């Protein structure tokens, strides 16, 4: 019974920057789903003291995949054989992991090398009020032309299982996938270095007869960096991005999740907040098909979504 | 894993 293991806490994720990041245990985030592998019940059998080691160099995600624990079962003493561990986490990882910290660390020592994929779109700080750090971030648009992005992104795509409950990996050779990246900056040794913060895919769907409609279909900010305003601007650097584009009628997404929705409010409301259509005056005489219109003009902002923002700010309004 | 253009076609998780 001491042999049956919550895959939700035996996993443990890193991304690492520093050697000591290696014994740091608030470095470590652990995933909120494990049921696509593990099963409805999230467990894995046949180990006392479980660990799932998945530890990530913090820019590239060069990967370290290990599994310890303090013992097993053995068939002939238990009469069964334990889980299959390993072999279902290779099922989501690319081959090519090391297996031990020795080596990963002697792949940290070239962290440096590591340079992010595409086009810049955004750069942004967020400064310090008291004299304190300030942190600096930056948004990039890649795509399979970018030297080693095609094996960077089968590294990353794993943290969807995690972190989205219906994740699924896309099918990269389909010419309608963008992708949109979040760097953070940092320092080490004296140079600069490009630490993964999050993703975007947006799927760019054909309308009949000469349009799209961009879909978000997965969108993540990684764990230790939740809830910093880095998921805000990403949606609104992809709404920016695509606002350039007549042949874009508006931006969708797959399936969304009431956190996703939320955000999505949060940012169009922002966008929307100071355009003519939605003046305090205009708010109060109701809603007006032109405040989709204009939403839709100058944002590609869908019109189910301006409706939202609509009774979002007429609340903002009143008391 | 989803058909042509889709990321969340896995399965859900019931508890
Ligand atoms: C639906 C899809 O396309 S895929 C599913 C979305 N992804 C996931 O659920 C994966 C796990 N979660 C995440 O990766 C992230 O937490 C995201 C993308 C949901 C949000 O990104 P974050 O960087 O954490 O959000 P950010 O800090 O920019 O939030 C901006 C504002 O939006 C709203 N908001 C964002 N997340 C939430 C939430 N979970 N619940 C309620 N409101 C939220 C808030 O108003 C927030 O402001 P606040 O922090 O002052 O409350
Ligand atoms: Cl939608």
């Amino acid at each position: 019974a001491e042999y049956k293991c919550n895959t939700n806490t035996a996993i443990e994720l890193k991304l690492v920057r520093f050697p000591e990041d290696l014994e740091n245990d608030i470095r470590t985030f652990f995933p909120e789903y494990t049921h696509q592998l593990f099963g409805d019940d999230e467990t894995a059998f046949g180990y006392k003291g479980l660990k799932i080691l998945l530890y990530y160099i913090a820019g590239s995600l060069s990967t370290m995949f290990r599994v310890e624990y303090a013992s097993k079962v053995d068939e002939n003493f238990d009469c069964v054989e334990a889980d299959d561990v390993e072999g279902k986490i290779r099922q989501i990882i690319p081959p090519g992991f090391c297996t031990n910290t020795n080596d990963f660390l002697s792949l940290l020592e070239k962290e440096v090398d590591f340079k992010p994929f595409g086009t810049l779109l955004h750069t942004y700080s967020v400064l310090s009020p008291t004299g304190g750090e300030n942190f600096t971030f930056q948004i990039y648009k890649a795509d399979m032309t970018c030297r080693g992005f095609r094996e960077y992104h089968e590294r990353l795509q794993t943290f969807l299982m995690w972190f989205i409950e219906t994740a699924s990996f896309i099918d990269v050779d389909d010419e309608r996938w963008h992708y949109f990246l979040v760097f953070e900056k940092y320092n080490k040794d004296g140079a600069t270095l490009f630490a993964t913060v999050g993703y975007m895919t947006v799927y760019n769907y054909y309308v009949y007869p000469d349009k799209t409609r961009p879909r978000v279909s997965q969108m993540l900010i990684l764990t230790p960096f939740q809830g910093q305003g880095h998921g805000a601007q990403l949606l609104e650097t992809v709404h920016r991005y695509y606002t350039e584009f007549p042949t874009v009628l508006d931006i969708t997404a797959e399936d969304p999740s009431k956190s996703y929705v939320k955000l999505r409010d949060f940012v169009l409301v922002k966008l929307c907040q100071d355009l003519p259509c939605f003046s305090r005056e205009k708010l109060m005489q109701g809603f007006n098909e032109d405040m989709a219109i204009e939403a839709q003009q100058k944002f590609k902002i869908n019109k189910q979504h301006a409706r939202r923002v609509y009774e979002i700010l007429r609340l903002l309004v009143t008391d | 894993k989803g058909g042509k253009g889709l990321g969340k076609g896995g399965a859900k998780r019931h508890r």
